[PDB]
RNA sequence: AGUCGUCUCGGGCGAGAGCCCAUAUCGACCCCGAGGCUUGCUACCUCGCUGUCGGCUCUUCCCAUCCUGGCCCUGCAGCAGGGGCCAAGGGUGGGGGUGUUCACCCAUUAAAGGGGAACGUGAGCUGGGUUUAGACCGUCGUGAGACAGGUCGGAUGCUAUCUACCGGGGGUGUUGGCCGCCUGAGGGGAAGGUGCCCCUAGUACGAGAGGAACAGGGUGCCGCGGCCUCUGGUCUACCGGUUGUCCUCCCGGGCAUCGCCGGGCAGCUACGCCGCAGCCGAUAAGGCCUGAAAGCAUCUAAGGCCGAAGCGGCCCCCGAAAAUAGGCGGCCGUCGAGGGCUCGGGUAGAAGACCCGGU
RNA sequence: CAAACUCCGAACCCACCGCCGCCGUAGAUGGGGGGAGUAGGGUGGCGGUGUAAGCCGUCCACCGAGAGGGGAACAACCCAGACCGGGGUUAAGGCCCCAAAGUGCCGGCUAAGUGUUACUCCAAAGGGUGUCCCGGGCCUUAGACAGGUCGAGGUCCGGGGCCCCGAAAAUGGACGGGGCUCAAGCCGGCCGCCGAGACCCCGGCGCACGGACCGAUUGGUCCGUGAUCGGGUAGGCGGGCGUGCCGGUGGCGUAGAAGCCGGGCCGUAAGGUCCGGUGGAGCCGCCGGUAUCGCGGAUCCUGCCGGGAGUAGCAGCGUAGUCGGGUGAGAAUCCCGACCGCCGGAG
RNA sequence: ACCGAUAGCGAACUAGUACCGUGAGGGAAAGCUGAAAAGCACCCCGGGAGGGGGGUGAAAAGAGCCUGAAACCGGGCGGCGAUAGGAGGGUGCGGCCCGAAAGGAAUGAGCCUCCCCGAAGGAAACCGCGGCGACGCGGGAGUACGAGGGGAGGGGACCGG
């Protein structure tokens, strides 16, 4: 079971690197889901979010998509998008897979790993905003 | 087209029977002095007084009408303890203590031709609601629990403190099968609503004791049940044109071709009444002792009316006297908590000057 | 369905009109586009059958916004106007003729916006118009007859198979079972919208007439969720009067819509009564600060502040099947806690379910 | 300036002659005979016509009548034309994950989520000290501009790349999706690796042609060539499988025939034959003839049986029964008595 | 060299019979016990119909009678079975189950080990050099491996289906 710390890791490449773990059988614990970045402009990614919390079905409201609000669901939202979830083996895959926002206690003193792959210091110019960020618009819990 | 707002809301829905016939709370107000944050009542009937007007308005000052409802209060039972740590999500429970079985001495016992009084006592009636109880729960395992709560409160793992009450409708002899709640605490200190619960644990609270005279309420309680209405009584929808050979109170068409589906918002036939409802800014008239309403410091008035309230006895106990009406059938449970939402200006906090109080046959 | 000639709506240039001044406003002659909301063109799907216009009922969506919120220019003194920008949360009503959509007109109103949904909606209704079979008038035809010319009459089938939405139940799973109290991931909300009145004030402004605004109070209407103390309806429980007839007459009864008539508590009702937050956070249009590119200037390129009825929260309703399938106290197991049927009843109800009581 | 003009005039097309190449004595060009099907075509390039869609011809490339690998699905676009069992390498194109293969390399550009579109689908006139560049200029490093003083480059013009404004729609949502900013975008290139039934190889089948040998009715065994054989609708041609009966020939069966249910084997197949049950009386191989000779459709015919369903209906025009007793295995429904009712110008 | 009970005349039989229409006229369905009725004597249950024993018969073929297919329905058995999406199938294999005969097999099955030749194809460790770099060039080497074709040793019951 491999523990990766999100601080200042580009969300897209750290969901890519995470599912092709995932579909290899290996168990990952994502411990800063709000530190995560997301290159761009603020008001466009802003306006993405929201129009894809308000998307849903209008005969009932009871199955349109549940996209997130929060950093954690976004992290993992963004991670299963990447994986064959219509099959057993992409859903076997998923339930593989753990998220939290901070450290908790219960992975506190263990090794954190990083992916050089997807580090913020390959960017030119530092031009994103946080998980956390994206979820404070959005109005979730954090 | 003719536009018009659509029949009803969609505020309240699912329209579904209650979940439970007693009220839940889920959001309690933010108060600075430290007072259990509601009472709870069974509701009586209605009547009416004569009260020179004190809040701001246009008729200030000047003798108005006023409907009023009956909450028989008997005064609630402080039996248990609960902690709640922060969670991942939301609190959770960390640890909940009640006190050790004791004598019940309110309870009407009655000799009947034959054997002693029952001789009841506590964890007796509670069985009915609980079904299992501690046995061979002594005073020393209680004090050691309470000690353990108080160290996890001072370890700080403990973020808030809430009073478990139960109803005690044998008292007033309306049933014996007790109601069992959980109420937040006013304060900011763990520690001190902590001290507060355990001052009265295993003790009674009296209404006179919560709440005050004059200040708003929310009242929460589950609406009179309708059983199965259309959609006519249900949403409100217009009755179709007379001549229709098909039904008059019916709606004519339940979507368009594209969506191939119904949609959810269709006004359609379904349960109606008894659902949990909550309204806001409710004035505490009066608070009445022992079935008696007190009015010039030498004049006092039985608050029953002639022949009883209907569909319930005679109020012998506390009771509640409030402005308005409240949801709920005779005889229900209905939780009252200080106001939530309360406007800006506020009548004052003190009982009104009530000229007539009507105690006439209300049959 | 394709296309947009036409239709609706934008843009480029600027001759000219505006006391001078092209751009406050209008904008010739020319030119470049957007939509598929008018009509047309094509004949690609549908003639072993997909029922038309209009109205009623009901649901939902777009902005090229009529009013409601906030702004910019003005040939914007005030009150009002003309042009434009952000903004779709709410409203956009009642009537006369006509089958009418539309258009015209009347009295109110803040406004009485245009459209999409198989020109939404006939296994929802109506059938006035249209388009059979009967008949009359005008015109054309020798005639039988015809008329996208009037006129009168002219039928609307349904026992829901699957799915859909509205509510109501029985199970499995959630690493043993059971009772109780909770948490709140998520979904729904308009739970609120909008006038008028009093003061500010006969004040600012203005020669005068006329005539504001911030702030502070009151209240109506529309919408929503509850209740039956008061008022009204009903009240085939109940009490009374009375007509015809029958039980032989008296009492007391049957039938004649509950025979008819008046009153009527409980229950249900509205025509009755009670309740419905303006605060915080970030923003759009827009107003500014610092500052270079471009030694100056400059709201912008980097950076910062404020700023909408719009967005997120406070608030209300559903919510352990929330697959990370939750927390805690207690009881039981490794005969037995806790339940079901049966029993007397509604704080409930189509069956289930729920609620009180059961020596 | 010219479709109904030409002093000129190509690419290009056509006829003929010589030659290269290819085909042909294993028999072409050509000639005779038998049998057809086809008379609605579509996409794509070009021409006339039309606002356009479209209509009408032309080109024979693809679908029609065409598998496999891709473009997200897609008739028509790209690779590719296919007998059966295996191994390998490539084509279209692809390599951040979905998803096999690079978070590949160098130089530059973009800040717009522009883009992430070879074509089937893709918005313009007009404008931008937004950026990166090229070419011409005039002044031009104590002298040029910004504000006669400073004291380093200015001030124009015509262009090229990317981007920006111009840019409004109806269920919630479309670069295929996630997402992506010295890139996972775009330019000028490059290096590795993946990726077809295509190309190569091994073994097998058939077919066309030639040959040797051998059959007492169309033939059989084997051999040689096939880079120049192996998709297929209408249609043409050859062989083979199955059923009833007849003339022969050789047989099986009460120690169990036909028929019927489930298995094994052979055949590319139509099918045949064996094993284990039931059945109690007929049945088959081979040769040569004959025929009401082969079933999924025809809103086919006859018979049987399903879901709808233990559902609708057993109300409306006259809503009628109840209490004791009897009978009888069994009584709301039959019989007697009482009471309550209905028609009473017909019930 | 016709058919063999949906065929052959409409009628293999109480058939132009039953039935439909005022009428003229139209017009079906329906064969089979066994060699011999030897057609179930007696007993228990049941109101009865019939059920269970027990007898007859080579065989119930039991009269609702030669055979008894399919559709359809009920029970047992084996497999799946309440978080999972495609016209219900195709390729490959893995669980659970069956597996006497007809298929191979104790004259040796799956399986384990070793040896030889091998078409098309085809690496790397390491050494030297070129390139800014991804990487490439020469040797190693046409080597290890390679579809398939053979041989020897161990074990002793599966494989195919």
């Amino acid at each position: 079971m491999r523990i990766i710390n999100a601080e200042g890791l580009i969300l897209g490449r750290l969901a890519s690197k995470v599912a092709k773990m995932l579909l290899e059988g290996e168990e990952v614990v994502i411990v800063n889901a709000e530190k995560a970045v997301i290159t761009g402009n603020r008001d466009v990614i802003f306006k993405k979010y929201k129009q894809r919390t308000e998307l849903r079905t209008l005969t009932n409201p009871r199955r349109g998509p549940f996209y997130p609000k929060r950093s954690d669901e976004i992290v993992r939202r963004t991670i299963r998008g990447m994986l064959p979830w219509k099959t057993d083996r992409g859903r076997k895959a998923f339930k593989r897979l753990k998220v939290y926002v901070g450290i908790p206690k219960e992975f506190q003193g263990k090794e954190l790993e990083t992916i050089i792959e997807a580090h913020v210091s390959r960017l030119s110019r530092p031009k994103y905003v946080t998980v956390g960020e994206v979820a404070k618009f959005l109005g979730g819990k954090f | 087209k003719v536009h018009r707002p659509r029949r009803g809301s969609l505020g309240f829905s699912p329209r579904k029977r209650a979940k439970s016939i007693v009220p839940r709370i889920r959001s309690w107000p933010k108060e600075t002095e430290v007072r259990m944050l509601g009472f709870a009542g069974y509701k009586a009937g209605m009547t009416h007084i004569l009260m020179i007007d004190d809040e701001p308005g246009l008729t200030n000052g000047k003798e108005i009408f006023m409907p009023v409802t009956i909450i028989e209060t008997p005064p609630l039972r402080v039996f248990g303890i609960r902690a709640y740590r922060m969670g991942y999500l939301g609190l959770e429970t960390a640890t909940e203590v009640i006190v050790p079985d004791f004598p019940l001495d309110n309870y009407p016992a009655k000799e009947r031709k034959g054997k002693p009084k029952p001789k009841m006592t506590f964890y007796k009636l509670l069985e009915r609601r609980i079904a299992t109880l501690p046995k061979n729960y002594t005073q020393e395992m209680f004090e050691q629990k309470l000690g353990q709560l108080e160290d996890m409160i001072k370890e700080g793992e403990i973020v808030d403190v809430r009073a478990i009450v139960a109803t005690q409708p044998w008292v007033i002899k309306l049933k014996k099968k007790p109601e069992v709640m959980e109420y937040a605490i006013g304060g900011t200190s763990v520690e001190e609503k902590f001290n507060y619960i355990k001052e009265k644990l295993g003790k009674e609270l009296r209404v006179g004791e919560v709440l005050k005279e004059g200040e708003l309420l929310d009242v929460i309680a589950v609406t009179k049940g309708k059983g199965t209405q259309g959609p006519v009584k249900r949403w409100g929808i217009k009755l179709r044109a007379h001549k229709d050979s098909k039904g008059r109170r019916k709606v004519g068409s339940i979507g368009p071709w594209h969506p191939a589906r119904v949609m959810w918002t269709v006004p359609m036939a379904g349960q109606m009444g008894f659902h949990h409802r909550t309204e806001l800014n409710k004035r505490l008239i009066a608070i009445g002792e022992n079935g008696k309403l007190k009015l010039d410091e030498n004049t006092e008035i039985e608050i029953t009316p002639k022949g009883g309230f209907p569909h319930y006895g005679i109020v012998r106990s506390d009771f509640m006297m409030i402005a308005g009406s409240v949801p709920g059938a005779i005889k229900r449970i209905i939780r009252v908590r200080p106001a939530i939402r309360p406007p800006k200006k506020k009548p004052p906090v003190q009982r009104p000057q009530i000229t007539y109080v009507s105690v006439e046959s209300k049959q």
